């Protein structure tokens, strides 16, 4: 259905436009609360059977730190996710010289493309995101707290304080969906301040392993 | 140094397999008819004459069909050689049951996949009466 | 110096420095305070602690293998 | 050394520390003992009192550690003892034992019978003897009963006693204070002095109250209208309890006022006071009340279950109502006059209909049963009380015994359709079906005696596993937190040293100092939160009323002072916002750990505050001090901007609540408390949480289990609750019971029922078997043919256009027809019925579909032509039917069967959203609960809330929102079942467990093995302070 | 637990048996060595399948006895510490039961007994019974308990069992 | 015991047929087709394997 393609896309690129703002890069503001009217006018097309298509609705964002430190959101525009089409879209990246993006792969991908994600470079960082898991904003459920990632200054400041090793913190997966939404790898730590009843906050800090 | 529930013992057992209460009968039914008829040699120790009566006592199965039924059903699984065995004899009644006494189990089977293969281990088991 | 475990004496610390206290009085050790007729050896320690008299110095191992020597006198009790 | 286990028997006459122990049991145990010069005589006579008598010591051991028995005794020297000894002394008076990980210490007392003595306040038990006398001091001090913590023959007596009615003579009232422990021997004043002197019950007992306590308690029998009437100071039937200065002004004493709870007489003593205080409170409780019962005296009888005749006929009245209703139940249902509800079927419905009838049969009835007992009766006086019994047993003894369930349905057909042979056959009567229309007292009939025995051989045996299922959870539970403890950083860590929680309970305070209390600063809106808390100084009248004519000169001869004033309010406004989204819900009930309301009240009758005089305190004073209070009160010591942040957070309800309480205006306006008072408040407030802090070496996984475990054994859209679920709480398997979702609306349908259908429907699966009727394949030689009579109308012109007739077609058919009803339930169309097939199957075949305005809808389904031109086409056709009744999705999501729509009457479903004027109101929002877990698809659907939309399945929470939105739901699920039947668990004890299973990133079954410690400190001797001291001899 | 195994054993073979087919007096001999016999490695040698090979039968220098090394397959009873299996009573006392897991026997303490169970010297015969009589634990019952420790001691193996542990009992 | 396939089961050819009935024999590792065992008895006959099981041939 049009119609619905229209929603479904619509909030994949409102989820994604809020994404990078969470991981800390620079996002307009009108970017980020688009209404679904906007979205029809933006492109002007209905998406399915129209100009509008996924290869165009990619986005180039800027880390609020520093400039360079670009970021990429791709879509594969295909029912299934291939090895020579991952090639590409590095391939591609390649020529920006940038060093992350995002792929929104559609609910089917190709076990070997999967290896793709695994042999990379250690400077190539592709993050895949299945586009189920992209409908709905995580962050925003009552039952997720509020995740803050934490620079290496902090952590270092935090065991010092706190006397405190990297095995004796509490560990999450590293493919858990939140650590996921915030692209956060291992040996990384998350501040999370959760409204807790007895104290009313409570700052938990919990290392990715 | 050696514990069965977290599964560490001497590397010389993982190549041995193990066997049922009711299969082990028939290997001592196998040594007990060669040496009463077959040579002449003194009488059989008195260990031999106690495991017989346990397994006897013991033995969940009647027939090498039934012993051969359960052992090929629990190989087409990941179960591990000492816990073929262990549940086989246990015969545990309920899949609860199972993990508590095999905390083995409880590590890579489901509480529903392990319920329909304790089930099937009663379909097989039959009493005297 | 530079201790920041809680002035205060937990219940548990005070149970021991007393139940050790009074295995050691019961053994002929000497008692600091004045005795007035305490018989029980509990009793004898009890007034050595109110008094702040407990040789005993408690050693409050950090969970991060660092420790900190705290003496019964110093600490804060409650009575 | 063990004992031998004995039988347990009550004794009042004992403390409740204090256990009793034969002589025979004490003589075989031994407590070897240091023999010192202060009692070298001791240990002298009772070795030379020998084995035959009780007093004496089974073994001496020398320095060298030799025993030598004394059963022989050989040589006289031999029994002569030198000083360091050790001497097996048989136990004797005073001595500690310990015995039902938690375990209580007894002080032994020594009686002459056989049988153990408890004052408990049967079970064979065996008590062990701490030899040593290090754990033998550690156990008095932190193992005994007093800090451990009424019989039900005590309660009922109380209740009587405190009643306005009692009246106490001179002669009884010296016997009852005789046994008062903590009476100070004066004799109080008599209330009435003339004709005759008469202690009223409540003056005996306020000398029972230890101290000054003061609190406020309702009786069980309050009306509720009273406390809003004229008289909800004077009570007129004495239902309301006041204490004031230690003394029970007025009010009737119960479970609710003097049993444990939140709030209590002996709850607020153990705070106020403490433990050992505390315990004197219960045995001068049991030990009064036993005496002034044996005047007045507690029975039952026939009497009490003979109720008035008036009562009988109404029981029956409602009975036979009752009964007639239920036959033209089954009369409507008989002639197909009833209607089944659109959410179930009609005999499920017929079953839901009768149930009410029955059941609210039941409650009518056994409500009038309660207001027929008169108040001599003695049936009401322990309901009353709340001591033993229940309403509802009271009501099957007297009313109706109600219907007899059975797997939580009425008695099944065991017969041929019949439950017994007597009943006809298919009767659903209520005899037939069990239900028991006869009390106790009256007598049941020949078939309701069977149809009882089974309702009762169902609760045998759930009780029967109930005990072994949830005795498995407690071992469990405390095997996984054994090794839990808090650390001396104020951190809880376990054996391997992994922070589970760097606050005990988030914020870094005991379990049991906490009271519970409502801080007042977010409930009042906008319009009452400003008049009661923000000063208002322009009113010069009410200023000089409030404060002397000095303060009020004061306050408004300086600017300074009035910018704090408006300056705290500030605050207090800036802590109203943030309280709410600290608690969306709006619940005023919270866990702190002081009770402020209580302390204050202490203060104003420590120093006679009375309201009518001014008050002499500064109001200035009042933000001035709170400042300086809030810095004293620290729990992260430190002065980096981690403990900085950490201690605002830790305190973060505790200093909002401390403002609210503790402010200029209230101080003034309705507190009165003087100066003098102020500056004691703050040193209560500052030493009670002092105390309050979690004390470094406590085993609170322990506790925790012990705290979570306690509840298990008192818990045992259809939502698996109790051990079962509890059960599969802890277990992580993927597969529940009953794993439903709640679905939250959102918008302009969230409030409409119609525009919540859709939503229904759409997310609901539905298969091609619930919307078809009937389907066949039919022989058609050529494509006009249509053999079919009533078909050929239609069929003939849309098959005039040459779709898919390019070449031959098959002479087969799969006509299939649709079911009118079940199309307007879903609201579904012929063509989204035939698009689905063809886009969902493919171009493998070509389906058919007729008008939508015909009574009945005909759909026929052909091979495609492409495939025409081995199962050729008919055995195909067989195979493809079952395929598209089986796998097909119209419309929905999979793993849904259904959706259960219905608005919620309950609070916290119901959405609660701030107000204008600032009020909490919780509007009416439709919420569909779903059976099935499909979290990932049915929150990615429209007109579905993306926050509020919560699943009760961990599992599937783990892979959707993460292992911390698990914690939360953990939580809530955990919350849910132990609240169910109305118990409560301080939250500081349910988070550790989330925490523990969510610690390594994935969620950890609970260990199954279940098989089932002060080391963090060690004491070292100092030569410095050794330096003084004399030795004793 | 019975395992398949194959062992080797040094067979000391006198001069006096160098007659003819003198193997098979070396295979009859194995039959009485390593059978019937309770090594404390491999726990008891309960019986003897098959002889896999016999090797070269090496004379030792001055001793003049042969030793001939030889394989062969046979089943141990080896009781693995911490392995929950059945066991029958063979006698109760104030101690505590005394089981009998096939060819060894194992003790089990009073301590290890649930605190729920009394030991009874009046009924006849005596067995393990709680108050509540639901489960009761005669002589020559089968029982399940799980093995915390085992000791070798005077060549054999020596069990120590408990129940505490859940569903250890008479199921 | 004389078993009947459950539906849930679906093929190429299961799914036409649909549900079949099949009988264990006791020394019968496999489950043997019911209809066969009338056979071996010596009820060679379609017709006759209808008589002994429909009783009502206009049902």
């Amino acid at each position: 259905d049009d119609e619905e393609e229209t929603y479904r896309l619509w909030k994949i690129r409102k989820t994604i436009m809020q994404l990078c703002h969470d991981r800390g890069y620079l996002v307009t503001q009108d970017e980020l609360d688009q209404t679904l009217e906007e979205f029809k006018a933006q492109f002007g097309d209905k998406p399915s059977e129209g100009r509008p298509r996924r290869t165009d609705l990619t986005v180039l964002v800027a880390h609020n730190d520093d400039p360079t430190d670009q970021m990429f959101v791709f879509f594969p525009e295909e029912p299934k996710v291939g090895i020579k089409t991952i090639k590409v879209y590095c391939q591609r990246m390649q020529e920006e010289n940038i060093t992350r993006a995002l792929i929104v792969v559609q609910q089917g991908m190709t076990p070997s493309a999967k290896q793709s994600l695994v042999d990379m470079a250690p400077k190539y960082i592709l993050e895949q995101f299945l586009q189920q898991e992209l409908l709905i904003n995580i962050t925003e459920h009552e039952l997720v707290p509020e995740h803050v990632v934490m620079t290496k200054e902090e952590v270092t400041e935090l065991l010092a304080r706190y006397k405190l090793r990297e095995n004796q913190l509490p560990r999450i997966q590293a493919g858990d969906p939140v650590a996921r939404y915030f692209g956060i790898k291992r040996g990384q730590v998350v501040k999370i301040i959760r409204p807790s009843e007895t104290a009313g906050r409570y700052i938990t800090y919990r290392l990715v392993q | 140094e050696e514990d069965a529930s977290q599964l560490i013992f001497p590397k010389e057992f993982e190549t041995a397999e193990t066997l049922l209460n009711s299969e082990v009968h028939m290997l001592l039914e196998h040594r007990k008819q060669q040496n009463e008829s077959a040579e002449d040699e003194q009488e059989l120790s008195e260990v031999f004459m106690k495991t017989l009566n346990y397994t006897a006592r013991f033995s969940r199965f009647k027939n090498r069909e039934t012993i051969a039924s359960v052992r090929s059903l629990l190989l087409q699984k990941k179960l591990h050689k000492f816990e073929l065995a262990c549940l086989a004899n246990l015969c545990p009644e309920t899949a609860e049951e199972s993990k508590a006494l095999i905390p083995s189990l409880e590590g890579r089977f489901e509480d529903e996949e392990l319920q329909q293969i304790l089930d099937d281990i009663q379909t097989k088991r039959s009493f005297q009466y | 110096q530079k201790r920041i475990t809680t002035p205060y004496m937990t219940k548990y610390e005070r149970a021991r420095v007393l139940g050790t206290r009074a295995l050691q009085i019961a053994m002929c050790a000497p008692v600091m305070v004045e005795l007035e007729g305490e018989t029980d050896p509990l009793l004898i320690a009890m007034k050595e602690l109110k008094a702040r008299k407990i040789p005993i110095i408690i050693r409050r191992y950090l969970p991060d293998g660092s420790y900190e020597d705290w003496g019964v006198d110093e600490l804060i009790i409650s009575d | 050394d063990f004992s031998a286990r004995t039988v347990i028997t009550p004794d009042p006459n004992l403390s409740i520390d204090q256990v009793g122990v034969p002589r025979s049991i004490a003589a075989n145990m031994t407590f070897a003992e240091i023999v010192t010069p202060f009692n070298i005589d001791r240990l002298q006579e009772l070795v030379r009192r020998g084995n035959s008598q009780y007093p004496g010591a089974k073994y001496i051991i020398r320095d060298n550690g030799d025993r030598i028995d004394l059963r022989f005794h050989p040589k006289p020297s031999d029994l002569h003892l030198q000083t360091g000894y050790k001497v097996e002394r048989h136990m004797c008076d005073g001595d500690i034992v310990i015995f039902n990980m938690s375990m209580m210490g007894h002080r032994v007392r020594i009686l002459p019978w056989s049988t153990f003595r408890l004052n408990l306040s049967g079970d064979e038990m065996n008590l062990h003897l701490p030899q040593s006398l290090e754990t033998r001091a550690e156990i008095q001090e932190l193992a005994m009963v007093p800090r451990m913590i009424i019989v039900q023959d005590t309660l009922t007596a109380v209740r009587k006693f405190t009643k306005r009615d009692v009246f106490l003579e001179r002669g009884e009232v010296m016997n009852l204070l005789m046994f008062l422990s903590t009476w100070d021997g004066k004799v109080p004043q008599p209330a009435i002095l003339k004709p005759r002197p008469l202690w009223t019950g409540k003056q005996i007992f306020s000398l029972i109250i230890p101290g000054h306590i003061n609190c406020i308690r309702t009786h069980s029998t309050h009306p509720d209208d009273e406390d809003s009437g004229p008289y909800k100071h004077i009570s007129p039937g004495d239902t309301k309890v006041v204490v004031e200065n230690g003394e029970l002004i007025m009010g009737i004493l119960c479970k609710k006022s003097l049993g444990t709870s939140a709030g209590s007489l002996v709850h607020i003593s153990y705070l106020e006071m403490g433990h050992d205080i505390t315990r004197l409170f219960y045995s001068n409780i049991q030990t009064v009340i036993n005496n002034w019962l044996l005047i007045e005296g507690h029975t039952i009888g026939i009497g009490d279950s003979i109720a008035d005749s008036k009562t009988y006929q109404d029981i029956q009245n409602t009975i036979k109502k009752a009964k007639q209703d239920v036959i033209e139940v089954i009369e409507k249902a008989h002639n197909n006059e009833l209607e089944p509800t659109p959410g179930n079927t009609l005999r499920q419905t017929f079953e839901n209909q009768v149930n009410r009838i029955l059941n609210d049969a039941r409650d009518k009835t056994g409500s009038s049963a309660q207001k027929s007992l008169s108040e001599y009766n003695n049936f009401k006086s322990m309901v009353v009380s709340g001591a033993k019994g229940s309403k509802i047993n009271i009501s099957q003894v007297i009313a109706v015994v109600g219907q007899q369930n059975v797997e939580g349905k009425r008695i099944p057909f065991g017969f041929k359709h019949r439950t017994l042979p007597h009943f006809i056959k298919d009767d659903y009567g209520p005899e037939s079906r069990g239900f028991v229309e006869n009390s106790y007292l009256a007598g049941l009939t020949p078939t309701e005696f069977f149809f009882h025995a089974m309702g009762g051989r169902e609760g045998l045996i759930d009780t029967a596993v109930k005990t072994a299922e949830t005795g498995y959870i407690q071992r469990r539970l405390i095997k996984s937190m054994e090794s839990v403890m808090v650390k001396y950083d104020a951190t809880v860590r376990n054996s391997i040293n992994q922070v589970v929680q760097l606050r005990y309970g988030e914020d870094g305070l005991a379990g049991e100092s906490v009271e519970f209390q409502n801080l007042a600063t977010l409930k009042p809106s906008n319009k009452a939160f400003e008049k009661k808390f923000r000063f208002d100084y322009t009113n010069e009248r009410a200023l000089r009323r409030t404060l002397q004519e000095d303060l009020v000169k004061d306050v408004l001869s300086n600017a300074h002072i009035q910018n704090e004033l408006e300056r705290e309010f500030e605050r207090m406004r800036e802590d109203r916002e943030v309280l709410r989204v600290i608690f969306p819900t709006g619940d005023s009930k919270v866990v702190l750990p002081c009770n402020l309301l209580r302390m204050i009240w202490n203060a104003q009758k420590i120093f006679h505050i009375n309201p009518r005089l001014p008050s002499d305190l500064h109001p200035i004073k009042v933000v001035e001090g709170v400042k300086e209070l809030s810095k004293k009160l620290v729990i992260v010591n430190g002065d980096d901007p981690l403990s900085r942040q950490a201690q605002e957070n830790a305190t973060l309800l505790f200093n909002i609540h401390l403002r609210s309480t503790l402010c200029s205006r209230r101080m003034a306006e309705e507190f009165r408390l003087s100066g003098e008072a102020f500056d004691w408040l703050l040193g209560e407030i500052e030493s009670k949480f002092n105390q309050a802090i979690a004390h470094p070496g406590e085993m609170v996984g322990a506790l925790a289990a012990q705290s979570l475990g306690e509840p298990a054994t008192q818990m045992t859209k259809n939502v698996t609750l109790g051990v079962p679920r509890l059960k599969e709480l802890i277990n992580i398997s993927k597969k529940p019971k009953t794993p439903s979702l709640t679905v939250f609306l959102l918008g302009q349908s969230a409030r409409d029922a119609e525009r919540a259908k859709d939503i229904l429907c759409r997310l609901e699966h539905t298969t091609l078997r619930k919307v078809t009727a009937n389907t066949a394949i039919y022989y058609d030689p050529n494509p006009q043919s249509t053999v079919v009579a009533e078909d050929q109308e239609w069929v003939n012109v849309y098959y005039e256009m040459p779709d898919f007739d390019v070449a031959r077609i098959s002479p087969w058919l799969l006509r299939v027809e649709l079911d009118r009803k079940h199309m307007t339930d879903r609201k579904l169309t012929m063509e989204q019925i035939a698009e689905k097939i063809n886009a969902g199957f493919g171009d493998d075949l070509n389906c058919i579909f007729n008008d939508d305005n015909a009574e009945k809808l005909v759909l026929r389904i052909r091979i495609m032509n492409s495939d025409e031109n081995k199962m050729d086409d008919d055995v195909f056709l067989r195979c493809i039917e079952s395929n598209m009744l089986t796998d097909m999705t119209l419309q929905g999501i999979e793993q849904i069967s259904k959706v259960y729509m219905h608005l919620p009457q309950t609070d916290n479903k119901k959405k609660i959203i701030i107000t204008e004027d600032g009020e909490f109101k919780a509007l009416q929002e439709w919420i569909l609960e779903t059976d099935g877990v499909s979290l990932m698809r049915v929150l990615s659907e429209k007109d579905v809330d993306p926050v509020r939309t919560t699943s009760n399945d961990i599992v599937e929470i783990f892979t959707v929102l993460g292992i911390e939105a698990v914690r939360k739901a953990l939580e809530r699920e955990l919350y849910h079942v132990i609240s169910f039947d109305g118990s409560y668990v301080n939250y500081r004890h349910l988070a550790l467990l989330c925490d523990t299973m969510t610690c390594r990133g994935h969620l950890m079954a609970i260990t199954r093995h279940g098989v089932n410690g002060t080391g963090c400190f060690d004491l070292l001797l100092d030569a410095e302070k050794c330096k003084y001291g004399m030795e004793i001899p | 637990m019975f395992y398949h195994i194959s062992l080797e054993h040094e067979i000391l073979l006198h001069p006096r048996y160098f007659g003819p087919n003198l193997l098979n007096t070396v295979k009859q001999k194995l039959f009485t060595e390593v059978e019937g016999t309770c090594t404390g490695k491999y726990g008891f040698v309960i019986a003897v399948t098959t002889i896999d090979n016999i090797g070269a039968g090496v004379i030792q220098p001055g001793r003049g006895f042969v030793l001939y090394p030889v394989k062969y397959k046979a089943i141990v009873f080896r009781p693995f510490k911490g392995e929950v299996v059945d066991a029958v009573v063979t006698q109760v006392n104030k101690v505590g039961l005394f089981t009998e897991i096939g060819p060894m026997s194992c003790f089990i303490s009073r301590h290890s007994i649930p605190s729920e169970m009394e030991f009874d010297p009046n009924s006849n015969p005596p067995c393990y019974k709680t108050m509540d009589e639901d489960i009761v634990i005669q002589q020559d019952d089968e029982i399940r308990l799980k093995i915390v420790g085992t000791r070798v001691d005077k060549n054999d193996i020596f069990a120590i069992g408990s129940l505490m542990d859940d569903y250890l009992g008479l199921v | 015991w004389v078993s009947m396939l459950a539906r849930g089961g679906q093929g190429a050819k299961k799914s036409a047929i649909g549900q079949r009935i099949v009988a264990t024999l006791p020394y019968i590792k496999q489950e043997v087709p019911i209809i066969i065992v009338f056979r071996a008895l010596g009820f060679v006959s379609d017709r006759d394997i209808l008589e002994h099981i429909i009783y009502d041939f206009e049902d």
